[PDB]
């Protein structure tokens, strides 16, 4: 592999910019926060006598 | 529709911009797929044309059925250029020469591959009944894009290749080579 | 079932031409048994992903038959015109054609796939419209290429008749043996045709960007709209 791209550099180019404009489309589209969820799920119950 | 309706351009951009990478993978070159690309409009304008003729709309089954005319078209033109290439790299002809003779060791394919598809799509233009509506509508538009696509690229994918093999050079080759 | 039925008599019209240009039915019956192993493989693919059998996965299915017809005849025809012009029996004629189109095989499905694969990723209720369309075309593709490197070299190893001999033979049939000879000096009349349009290049470009101008003006003319109206066979009247 390493002797095919060797031979072969703008494949080897195309490869790495594929990857790459995936990565910038995939920032376009990506949620921002600062922590993904980590707090574990509460429910409550209100009742009122 | 507020809810941002409109991406077709951006993705229609995307998808060419990747053929056009992955066309350079295949031939090892930055210029060459250019000849293959400039096959598109070939298919496009009969696309146009037939939905225009038929009066039908730019619709899904308008868009859906042009990336088909368009990926096909790319078949045919890929492997006149594939055999244009290896003729030149494999046997050393020179240019012009070794596109003749690739030029149509595939026509007898290439009219194969189309012809046998344009009558295959047949039955959904020609097509009445129950949702006739949309067969109707995805059927021409592939037809009247790869009659276009294969009677016009057959005459300029030739020319194609050639006019790019010059504006980007290599002034140590061309006539006859032999190794 | 109206878009099964057209799917049907699209695979018996591509069998119709498969056999005009080959002649050879076992060489034809060879594309003709691709295109079912692909297709219902598809339907088995589209089922791991949770889709639909709706209008758009079938016409997935109809559209699909030109790419996959392609990966099986570059192997008949390579093998064919391997026999056809050295003199190897079917087996290891087509060993050797496999051994030098298996990477074109492979590589330009990828380069094919790449026209749908970004459509996959339309956003919001448009989106699963072409998103069902992609997958159901690139899967096939991939399915085709998989048969091209496992079926279809078996059928040709063991389904094809020998030929050695520099041979296309214009003599012993009535029909066909006139179709070919007609196609071989259209061949040549069509060869020189390019050959006088490539001592050309000058306004033969100039004619290429008129078909673009006539493209981008055709397009903007035409309107848009999603989906079409289709006579579902039953309607409503509002009485206010
Ligand atoms: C070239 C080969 C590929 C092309 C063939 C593809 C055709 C696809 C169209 C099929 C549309 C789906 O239609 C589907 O048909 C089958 C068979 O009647 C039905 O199946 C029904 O009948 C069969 C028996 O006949 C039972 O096994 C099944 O329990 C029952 O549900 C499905 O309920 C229906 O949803
Ligand atoms: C790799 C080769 C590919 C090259 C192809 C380049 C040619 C361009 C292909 C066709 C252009 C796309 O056509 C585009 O479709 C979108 C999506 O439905 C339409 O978008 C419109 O469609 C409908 C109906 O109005 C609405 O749901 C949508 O909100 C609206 O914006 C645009 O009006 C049209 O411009």
């Amino acid at each position: 592999m390493p002797n095919f791209f060797i031979d072969r550099p703008i494949f080897a180019w195309v490869i790495a910019i594929i990857i790459m404009l995936a990565g910038g489309l995939a920032i376009l589209k990506l949620p921002v926060a600062q922590y993904p969820t980590i707090a574990p799920p509460a429910v409550t119950i209100s009742a009122s006598y | 529709e507020r809810l941002s309706g409109n991406q077709a351009p951006s993705l229609y951009a995307i998808s060419l911009i990747v053929v056009f990478l992955c066309l350079a993978a295949l031939y090892e070159s930055w210029s060459i797929p250019f000849s293959v690309m400039l096959v598109v409009p070939l298919g496009v304008i009969g696309a146009l044309l037939a939905a225009t003729f038929r009066g039908l709309t730019n619709d899904v089954y308008f868009q859906v059925g042009l990336l088909t005319t368009i990926g096909l078209s790319a078949k045919n033109a890929i492997l006149i250029v594939e055999f244009a290439k290896d003729l030149m790299d494999k046997e050393g002809k020179g240019l012009i020469e070794a596109t003749l003779d690739a030029v149509r060791m595939a026509l007898r394919p290439i009219l194969m591959t189309s012809l046998a598809f344009i009558l295959g799509v047949m039955p959904l233009v020609i097509s009445t009944g129950a949702g006739s509506g949309a067969q109707n509508a995805v059927g021409t538009g592939v037809m009247g894009g790869m009659v276009t696509a294969t009677v016009l690229a057959i005459f300029f994918v030739p020319v194609f290749f050639v006019v790019v093999r010059r504006r980007f050079s290599r002034k140590n080759e061309d006539i006859e080579h032999s190794h | 079932h109206e878009v099964v039925k057209t799917l049907v008599e699209a695979i018996i019209l591509v069998f119709l031409v498969m056999y005009l240009f080959l002649q050879n039915f076992r060489a034809t019956l060879i594309p003709t048994i691709a295109v079912p192993v692909v297709l219902l493989g598809t339907f088995a693919v589209l089922a791991a992903f949770g889709f639909s059998i709706n209008t758009l996965t079938m016409f997935g299915m109809v559209l699909a038959i030109g790419l996959l017809v392609d990966d099986a005849i570059v192997v008949v025809e390579n093998v064919e015109r391997v026999m056809a012009e050295e003199g190897l029996p079917p087996k290891e004629a087509t060993r050797k054609s496999m051994g030098q189109i298996q990477g074109a095989l492979v590589g330009i499905a990828m380069v094919l796939s790449a026209v749908f694969v970004p459509m996959a990723f339309f956003g919001g209720s448009t989106g699963a419209i072409y998103r069902q369309f992609s997958i159901t075309i690139v899967s096939a593709m991939a399915l085709s290429v998989l048969v091209a490197l496992i079926l279809t070299p078996a059928l040709c190893a063991t389904m094809l008749k020998p030929i050695a001999k520099g041979d296309h033979g214009e003599g012993k049939k009535g029909f066909f043996g006139w179709f070919n000879r007609m196609f071989e000096k259209s061949t040549h009349h069509y060869t020189d045709s390019v050959g006088g349009i490539l001592r050309s290049t000058g306004r033969y470009l100039v004619l290429y960007l008129i078909i673009v101008v006539g493209m981008a003006y055709l397009f903007v003319r035409l309107p848009s709209s999603f989906l079409p109206d289709e006579d579902q066979g039953v309607f409503m009247t509002m009485v206010q």
